[PDB]
């Protein structure tokens, strides 16, 4: 998933931009990956 | 024959030059002609030779100065809404 | 609520914004409500 942005992998972003110019990007996809990180381990936590 | 001619296309009527199997380098472009805006959205233009990109269109066309700015995805105006615009995710950029 | 926009529905954007232009507050939006839903689904599985 892309999350709201161009790519889904970092690498592919810091592969064709600049990491000046693709740092929205990047910040998106990690606030992106946080979410479902934290959603998957309160599902984890009910399930334990 | 992309960079630096005498005969180019309109912006409405233009040209889908196929550029493919070869070697497309940036570096080798300051010699020819100078370049005014090199502005390039959704790619770097210093990391061209590190990545390979596949079935390069070229599309030229020759406008006026004032409309060098809506070249760009996601503007507006004369030439965003009525002739050819830019796709929202569109990768690649352009040399103008 | 706004989610921190300059409106809380996504029609009033669009009718006096262009969808290219009011991308950012419809994706504040998205992810306003879906933290929110996040939240519910969390307290209804904790009821539950």
């Amino acid at each position: 998933s892309n999350f709201g942005a161009i790519s889904s992998v970092l690498n592919d972003i810091l592969s064709r931009l600049d990491p000046p110019e693709a740092e929205v990007q990047i910040d998106r996809l990690i606030t992106g990956r946080l979410q479902s990180l934290q959603t998957y381990v309160t599902q984890q936590l009910i399930r334990a | 024959e992309v960079f630096n001619a005498t005969r180019f296309a309109s912006v409405y009527a233009w040209n889908r030059k196929r550029i493919s199997n070869c070697v497309a380098d940036y570096s080798v472009l300051y010699n020819s002609a100078s370049f005014s805006t090199f502005k390039c959205y959704g790619v770097s233009p210093t990391k061209l030779n590190d990545l390979c990109f596949t079935n390069v269109y070229a599309d030229s066309f020759v406008i006026r100065g004032d409309e060098v700015r809506q070249i760009a995805p996601g503007q507006t105006g004369k030439i965003a809404d009525y002739n050819y615009k830019l796709p929202d995710d569109f990768t690649g950029c352009v040399i103008a």
